[PDB]
């Protein structure tokens, strides 16, 4: 697999999120900001700040079809971002209604709505009301009780999974009527009101990670215990067909996307992309991505003289710190499609804690 | 005055551990009883020499609970007495064969053991530490600060 | 506790005077100094401290000041001060004996923690009270040690060295939240002589001899455009000062406007710096107009001097005045509201035979009462609790 | 940031810590009228300075405040450090701690009344005088070496081994690129060119600075200009006549490894830097001799370097590898040493302070210092 | 020093690196702040379980651990009265240099000589593992450390009975 | 496992108990910085030890705690045991038992002091100090033997049979390898090089191991040295020059036969070695002599034991052999054979535990040691 380093953000990257055309991107800095990022010939510059939130942005998302962007904080608001004729950008508020911090925001695949994950025991879907001018917010709430740590929305519009510090991956209806046309009858189920509950599905350390099959037909779904877990549901009422979980040996998957029907690559406190492959007979690590998993007289400028006296006096000895041998210096926190027809990734990006945001292609 | 009194603690039960991980599917005499049935062939397989199938059988199941210490310590007894009877060569044919979930048990029982010096010798301890981890990796630690707490 | 006589030692940004409860002076008044050396090692042991340390400049000891602005900041060099004073001057065993150990009222708990640890674990004494100091300057102020002469309420003006302080005190309630500081005293006022030298390349300028010229030669007078044109009309107004340099030999310096412009410091701020600018009779309003209703006739009816910055000639005196102009203006606004004659307010500005060293002064009298020891922290309380048994404010609000 | 002034003998050299080379590079000249000021206006000035001094000089006597490293002139050189930082640096010097230099073996007041019109005259909040040797070897990466230094007026050697200095092998020679220019005009005059002004003597040091280098083999030079037109070339002065020069384009560098020419009874340049290592310890001469560090513009000369390890490695014994390092950017390693030294941590808290200085007085220098 | 110390010190090493996962994290029980978890203990479910590596009844690692921060302490070797002393002390110095070292503490935990808590934005901020080089290399070093100072202290009560007896 | 030291007076060999040759084999000296560091940023320390201070010994004065097999520094001897705990075995002295070695007839104090920092000091569990020609017999895989042990400080002569020492008939001589270099930098002298410091020491130190051997007949070799040049050779100091060595290449170890070149009114180690053997029992005597041991770095010299061998014969009566066993590693033969006693079964209640030692005192190694 190919990897190439578009960017070096100055701070950390918990969220970055490309627009449809991959011209330009946003990412969450550790601080209230949010960078927007235009291409620059093969480079990258910074366009605009947005500064509307008072705490740390926890999460960033960019709806492809619409343009739109939603961000999330620690303030406990979102606001969504819509692009005016002149080429600037139109903050609106979103009313949460959240009593805790907003942890992760995903739009929904027809744009029409998204939901943000909580500290606050619940998840806000929040959808547009044209007849109020208002964004409007519907609490998930029955099941969840403890912070949510990542969301997927299925393909269809209206089934949320979510991954919850509670060590569980949940599967909730966030269908809402007057937004959503009805669902068709799924393995998850028929009968799917607001806040039906389709899995409570069992991890051994939180749910890091959670994401559909590119046909909705299964979940795979990652644990702080440094395991990937994939279920496959049989019907409403009756436990699933297989529930394979496949523990790795590194440090965990922070961040999980499917590749195709039958694999997955996944990412986190393991420094590295890992590729895992199978389907309902069974599931192998099979791949790391980066090729750094393997552990692998002249002239000489003022600033290398200056830092290895710098060096001496600050640390033991005038030789530099070695880099780690991944791409990735520190561990990477997202991992979101670029290139390929949706159930064959053919290419996808990352950004970390190091503050690289990463493009790899498989 | 008034800043001290505990409203928190009664307004609003936080989670409790069963909350987290699932309720024991057994009775505390019957897990007393599955224990003392393996001691004793953990025992038996040190005169006989077998210490490494002394540990297989003895990995075969694990006591879990706090209502059930006395069994738990008697069972970490017969865990560190098979460990420090196998032979350090014998560790890396030994580790490689394990499944991922008797790794995880071992790695959890030698960290029972590293927490009370004055009943376990943690110089073998350490030396399975060192090779269990060389072989199976970091992440077998990893299942260990995530596992269950009456463990 | 032990029924000898406890040991008291304020230790100022200049001046340390160390003793014990119940003398008619300190036993040792000299700097806040220690000289330093910059097969066995034995450079912690070659140490000088206070008129010592004066002498060892030309033998190649560093001299440093480790109370600088009022607080320590070199916990090495206290140590080694508190030890000599200690065991050199004070010939004393801590284990015998109580101390009372002082410091500004803004200074951090940090401080307190390390000055509790140095005393109970490197000295070991008996017992340690750390006074807030200018508290201790209102009960130097007594005409006698009978409670028949005590005023227990009045504003305090330390200014020594290093810093200023104005505390408010009444019924012996210290009103922490109008506490007032001025960054700026006695070592400011040395630097601002020693620059007036220097601009006019007199042929010393050298610490001490700033530092003499101000003992001598400098007063506060009513406004410095009038004052320099009185250094006009009148020719006997500069003096000439004899002094004699390190290498052992006679000059002499013209002293002209810093007479008057160097005192002036304290009234107008902004000649020293950039960073403090409210003059010090607008400084001592602030605290009694910040303090409850009731004392506030008590804390301009006593304001003690404290501290050997504020004994420039004349220098209560134009504290009064312009303290007396900024009340009466402030009553006037009120009378001509009201169509009404107040009572008024008597400001007073006492200076005293004690003013010099008034804090420890205060430390003794307050040290020889029977109920001494108990204010202290004993050493088994810092055998249970550590140096954080010292941490916790005593003159401000504590939240918890 | 601090400021480096790394204010040598020919040029005042200054700048910031941690820049790559330094920002004001001028003549430490002050330059006085010597003519009858007729015209009323005209913006005419008391005295000149630096550039000013240089591009005016044909109306001036120009005079440097700093000879043989000492400062002789304190009222000029005062006018040059205001130049430096309020005309050239254009900076307050009250905001910025000031890392000065000097050579070593220099008067003990020299060091005082450079801290003194520091902390006094340009109210500066802290400063240092490094030895400028110390400084070239901070420049070369290096922690060990011989250097050898030579500006305008001095010539030194300082041996430091593992950062020890070897205090009684430090070897100072009062012969650098000032006495070269001075020679210069006493041999150019020979040819048929007199120059005598001290207008004329920046003549002759551009000469001296583009026509001039060092032989390989003086006496086959010699031999060889004796008897060619090859190494003969031209100048154009700045009344554009034109002067050509043979023998003394080498005649003149030589008086560095023969003092004798300008009548000193001194050892040369190389023979001074062997007799140098020869007073350090045994064991480490080793070391030394690998790391010969050329420093200053009177080490700029072509063919300087390779003269150096030909005349070194006849005096050392041939069981061992002498190696020269004359980095390109040497006329400037006193100063670039300075700014890695300046941007350093612990250098921090080597500086001497106002407050430490107001307490006692200029000789904190002497016990601070080294 | 790692001879004897090699198995410990490689235990420790070990799961402090696999303890470090750390993450941003905002409280469940206060709104608008974040709390390092494992110092206040208040929501049980992000916390990891407390681990103990050892190498004598004397010589332990406590590791504690949570969502967005692990609080590490140790107790270190004091056989006899002059390293209880010496190690006290020294421990005190170095934590009242704990805002210069971010990773420690002001205080150690009840029972233990020294502590570090490592939160988040260390892991965010700096390099993490050479955070866990710097305990590594803190655990291999302090009983040379105090053995030197022991040996200082011997030397000077050398120093004033050699100048005391020498002036009969 | 046991730790092992021959703290001798010139190096430290140190290692466990079993195995065959010492872990650690470093210089016995401590070394303090003479000059100032005028660098900043370097990796200043206040002392260097071993290897370390010999590989910086050019910029360090260097001295050695050790002096005639007496601890005369206790402060650099408690470094150097620091040194081999923490940094050369890098093993902390509370684990193991240590195997401390010691010279016959040395001071009472220098054996109790040692006893009082290990056990205090260093914590160690258990502890013993064995005489170091004892050692020397369990290495030659001997209970009979006269062992001639000659270190660096001092040399000595035991006498055994068959397990029993005779403590009355050992021998001590205050001259070995340190007298022998203190002598061979005087009689570089008179050929005209200059050995004076703690540096150059250490290089004549190296001359003597390299270049110096032991005359077979010393008028011979005087008179062979005054006819032709065929004696002499060449050494290379750490500067490139070469010094010329000839007669004073075998006069130097002559001084062991010859204390009188150093002045010192006594038997040459021939001598000694007789006078312990006829200080013993008749019937014992013929077993001795058979049975002559030779250990330590002074005994390494080429042609020493045919020179001892000639000696002794002489002295012996001509009617039974003389036989000296001086083997290849005899270098280590002291560690060897406390590697050896260490690991022997028997051996184990023979320590000084730190339970018996605090209900005795440091007097206990009087009782528990020979
Ligand atoms: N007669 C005086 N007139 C003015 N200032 C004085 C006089 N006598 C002493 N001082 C100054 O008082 C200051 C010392 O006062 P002190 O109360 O001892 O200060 P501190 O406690 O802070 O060390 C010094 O600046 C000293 O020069
Ligand atoms: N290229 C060069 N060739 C020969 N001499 C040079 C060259 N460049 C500069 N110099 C000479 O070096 C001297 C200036 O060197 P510098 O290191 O700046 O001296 P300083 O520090 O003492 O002022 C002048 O004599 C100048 O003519
Ligand atoms: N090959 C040799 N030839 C001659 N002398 C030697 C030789 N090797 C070592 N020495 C001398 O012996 C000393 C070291 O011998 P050693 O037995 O280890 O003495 P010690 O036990 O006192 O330290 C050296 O310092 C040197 O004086
Ligand atoms: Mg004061
Ligand atoms: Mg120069
Ligand atoms: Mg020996």
């Amino acid at each position: 697999a190919t990897s190439q380093v578009l960017h070096i953000l100055p701070k950390p990257s918990y969220e970055h999120a490309f627009n449809s055309q991959r011209t330009e991107f946003v990412t969450t800095t550790a601080t209230n900001q949010v960078e927007l990022y235009e291409q620059d010939g093969n480079g990258w510059k910074h366009a605009r700040t947005f500064s509307d939130h008072d705490k740390i942005v926890t999460c960033v998302d960019w709806a492809p079809k619409s343009n739109r962007i939603v961000t999330c904080s620690q303030d406990r608001n979102a606001y969504v971002y819509e692009k005016r004729p002149d080429g600037t950008w139109k903050q609106t508020l979103v009313l949460l209604r959240l009593n805790r911090a907003a942890t992760f925001v995903r739009w929904s695949p027809n744009e029409d709505k998204f939901a943000v994950g909580s500290g606050a025991r619940v998840i806000s879907v929040c959808y547009f009301e044209q007849e109020n001018d208002w964004w409007v917010s519907k609490h998930l709430k029955r099941p969840l009780r403890s912070t949510i740590l990542s969301l997927d929305w299925h393909p269809n519009n209206v089934l949320l999974a979510a991954g919850c510090a509670d060590r569980k991956a949940y599967v909730l209806s966030a269908y809402v009527r007057d937004v959503d046309a009805k669902p068709e009858a799924s393995v998850w189920g028929s009968r799917l009101p607001f806040n039906t509950v389709c899995a409570e599905y069992p991890s051994g350390g939180w749910v890091h990670a959670v994401g559909f099959s590119p046909s909705g037909n299964a979940l795979a779904y990652a644990g702080h215990d440094s395991s990937v877990t994939i279920a496959y549901p049989s019907a409403p009422e009756q436990p699933p067909r297989a529930l394979i979980t496949v523990k790795l040996s590194q440090l965990p998957l922070r961040s999980l996307l499917w590749a195709n029907e039958s694999a997955i690559v996944a990412a986190g406190y393991n420094y590295s992309p890992i590729l895992l492959q199978g389907n309902e007979s069974g599931w192998a690590h099979t791949r790391d991505l980066d090729a750094g998993t393997s552990k692998t007289e002249g002239p000489v400028s003022f600033t290398a003289l200056r830092s290895t006296f710098r060096n001496m006096d600050l640390k033991g000895s005038s030789q530099s710190i070695s880099s780690l041998p991944t791409v990735h210096q520190n561990m990477i926190a997202t991992l979101r499609p670029y290139a390929g027809t949706p159930g064959n990734i053919t290419a996808f990006t990352s950004s970390g804690t190091d503050g690289r945001v990463v493009l790899w292609t498989l | 005055t008034f800043r001290t009194l505990d409203v928190d603690s009664i307004t609003e039960p936080v989670l409790t551990e069963q909350d987290i991980f699932p309720i024991r599917n057994e009775t505390a005499e019957q897990v007393q009883a599955a224990v003392s049935q393996l001691i004793p062939q953990a025992r038996s397989a040190i005169q006989t020499g077998n210490a490494l199938q002394g540990l297989k059988t003895l990995l075969s199941y694990v006591p879990y609970g706090n209502d059930v210490q006395e069994v738990r310590t008697q069972y970490l007894n017969a865990f560190v007495d098979v460990l420090s009877n196998i032979r350090a060569a014998d560790i890396p044919a030994f580790v490689k064969e394990c499944s991922t979930e008797e790794i995880d048990n071992i790695v959890n029982f030698i960290y029972r053991g590293l927490a009370n010096p004055q009943a376990y010798n943690s110089s073998v301890l350490l030396n399975w530490h060192e090779k269990v981890v060389e072989i199976s990796g970091i992440g077998c630690i990893v299942r260990v600060l995530n596992s269950r707490p009456d463990l | 506790a032990s029924f000898n006589v406890p040991i008291i030692m304020d230790n100022g940004t200049g001046y340390s005077k160390l003793g014990y409860a119940g003398n008619d002076a300190p036993s040792y008044v000299f700097p806040t100094v220690i000289a330093t050396r910059s097969k066995r090692a034995t450079e912690d042991l070659d140490f000088f401290i206070g008129n010592d340390a004066l002498k060892k400049a030309s033998a190649g000891y560093s001299l440093d000041y480790p109370i600088r602005h009022g607080q320590i900041e070199n916990w090495d060099h206290m140590e080694r001060f508190w030890q000599q004073s200690l065991f050199k001057y004070l010939r004393c065993e801590p284990e015998d004996h109580y101390f009372l150990l002082t410091e500004p009222p803004l200074n951090p708990p940090e401080n307190r923690e390390n000055t509790a640890e140095i005393m109970f674990e490197s000295f070991n004494c008996a017992g340690l009270y750390i006074a807030v100091q200018a508290v201790l300057a209102l009960a130097a102020s007594w005409t006698s040690s009978k409670v028949t002469d005590r005023s227990l309420t009045g504003t305090v003006v330390d200014s020594g060295d290093g810093v200023t302080h104005i505390i408010p005190v009444a019924e012996g309630y210290v009103i922490g939240s109008s506490i007032k500081t001025m960054p700026l005293a006695g070592r400011d006022v040395t630097y601002f002589v020693q620059s007036l030298l220097r601009d006019r390349n007199e042929p010393d300028s050298s610490l001490k001899t700033a530092e003499r010229i101000k003992e001598e030669c400098c007063y506060v007078c009513p406004d410095i455009v009038k004052e320099f044109s009185r250094f006009d009309r009148e020719p006997d107004r500069y003096l000439k000062y004899a002094s004699e340099s390190i290498t052992g030999h006679s000059t002499t310096i013209d002293v002209g406007f810093e007479r008057f412009l160097a005192p002036e410091i304290f009234f107008n701020p902004e000649i020293a710096s950039s960073d403090f600018l409210t003059p010090l009779p607008e400084l001592v309003d602030n605290v009694v107009q910040s303090s409850p209703i009731d004392v506030r006739k008590g804390l301009y009816k006593n304001i003690v001097l404290s501290g050997g910055s504020t004994l420039f000639k004349n220098f209560g005196n134009r504290l009064q005045r312009d303290l007396k102009r900024i009340v009466d203006e402030r009553i006037h606004r009120s009378e001509m509201l009201s169509g009404a004659k107040s009572g008024g307010v008597d400001v007073n500005v006492i200076s005293h035979k004690r003013q010099r060293n008034a804090v420890w002064f205060g430390g003794s009298l307050l040290a020889q009462t029977p109920e001494f020891g108990s204010y202290c922290h004993t050493k088994a309380d810092y055998e249970e609790y550590g140096a954080s048994i010292a941490r916790r404010y005593q003159i401000f609000g504590n939240s918890l | 940031t601090a400021l480096v002034c790394d204010n040598g003998s020919g040029l005042v050299k200054a700048g910031f810590a941690g820049d790559d080379a330094p920002r004001a590079v001028f003549p430490s000249i002050v330059g006085r009228p010597r003519h009858q000021g007729v015209m009323v206006g005209m913006g005419q000035k008391d005295s000149y300075v630096g550039d000013e001094a240089q591009s005016k000089r044909g109306i001036l006597t120009l005079k440097y405040p700093i000879e043989h490293g000492i400062i002789t002139n304190w009222d000029d050189m005062e006018k040059i450090w205001h130049h430096t930082f309020y005309n050239e640096l254009r900076v307050a010097p009250e905001e910025h701690p000031t890392l000065l230099t000097e050579a070593p073996l220099n008067p003990k007041a020299n060091r005082e009344k450079m801290t003194q019109i520091m902390f006094e005259t340009f109210n500066v909040p802290a400063m240092y005088v490094a030895i400028q040797a110390v400084l070239s070897l901070y420049a070369s990466g290096r922690t060990t070496g011989i250097v050898l230094d030579s500006g305008d007026g001095v010539t030194h050697n300082v041996p430091i081994y593992e950062g020890y200095a070897l205090p009684h092998a430090i070897m100072r020679l009062d012969l650098a690129g000032r006495d070269l220019t001075d020679y210069l005009m006493k041999i150019l005059t020979e040819r048929g060119y007199s120059f005598v002004t001290t207008a004329e003597r920046e003549i002759v040091r551009d000469i001296k600075e583009k026509l001039c280098y060092v032989a390989l083999d003086f006496e086959n030079e010699m031999a060889t200009a004796a008897s060619s037109s090859s190494l003969e070339k031209s100048y154009e002065l700045p009344d554009g006549q034109v002067i050509t020069i043979g023998n003394e384009r080498f005649r003149c560098p030589e008086t560095l490894f023969q003092p004798s020419f300008i009548g000193m009874e001194s050892a040369g340049i190389h023979e001074t830097t062997y007799n140098s290592i020869m007073k350090c310890d045994i064991d480490i001469r080793k070391d030394l001799y690998a790391n010969n560090v050329m420093s200053g513009g009177t080490t700029m000369y072509p063919g300087i370097a390779d003269r150096m390890q030909k005349e070194i490695t006849a005096l050392a014994p041939s069981t061992m590898k002498i190696k020269i390092i004359a980095p390109p950017e040497r006329k400037y390693s006193v100063w670039i040493g300075g700014s890695i030294l300046a941007s350093l941590s612990t250098f921090q808290q080597m500086w001497i302070t106002k407050q430490e200085y107001d307490e006692a007085g200029p000789s904190i220098v002497h016990r601070k210092c080294f | 020093m790692s001879n004897t110390l090699r198995p410990y010190l490689n235990a420790v090493r070990s799961t402090l690196t696999a303890s470090l996962a750390l993450e941003e994290f905002s409280s469940e029980i206060v709104e608008r702040q974040s709390q390092p978890e494992v110092e206040v203990g208040r929501s049980p479910e992000i916390l990891l379980k407390p681990l103990v590596v050892s190498r004598n009844e004397q010589e332990q690692c406590l590791i504690e651990s949570s969502v967005n921060s692990v609080r590490f302490s140790i107790r270190i070797k004091q056989v006899d009265e002059i390293e209880r002393i010496l190690v006290r002390k020294f421990m005190q110095f170095l934590m009242g240099r704990a805002e210069s070292f971010f990773i420690l503490r002001r205080k150690p935990v009840q029972g233990y000589d020294i502590s570090f808590l490592i939160t988040n934005y260390h892991t965010e901020e700096m390099l993490k593992h050479k955070l866990v080089d710097f305990i590594i290399e803190f655990m291999e070093e302090v009983d040379a450390e105090i053995s030197e100072m022991k040996l200082f202290l011997n030397g000077r009560a050398r120093l004033v009975a050699e100048t005391y007896l020498s002036c009969f």
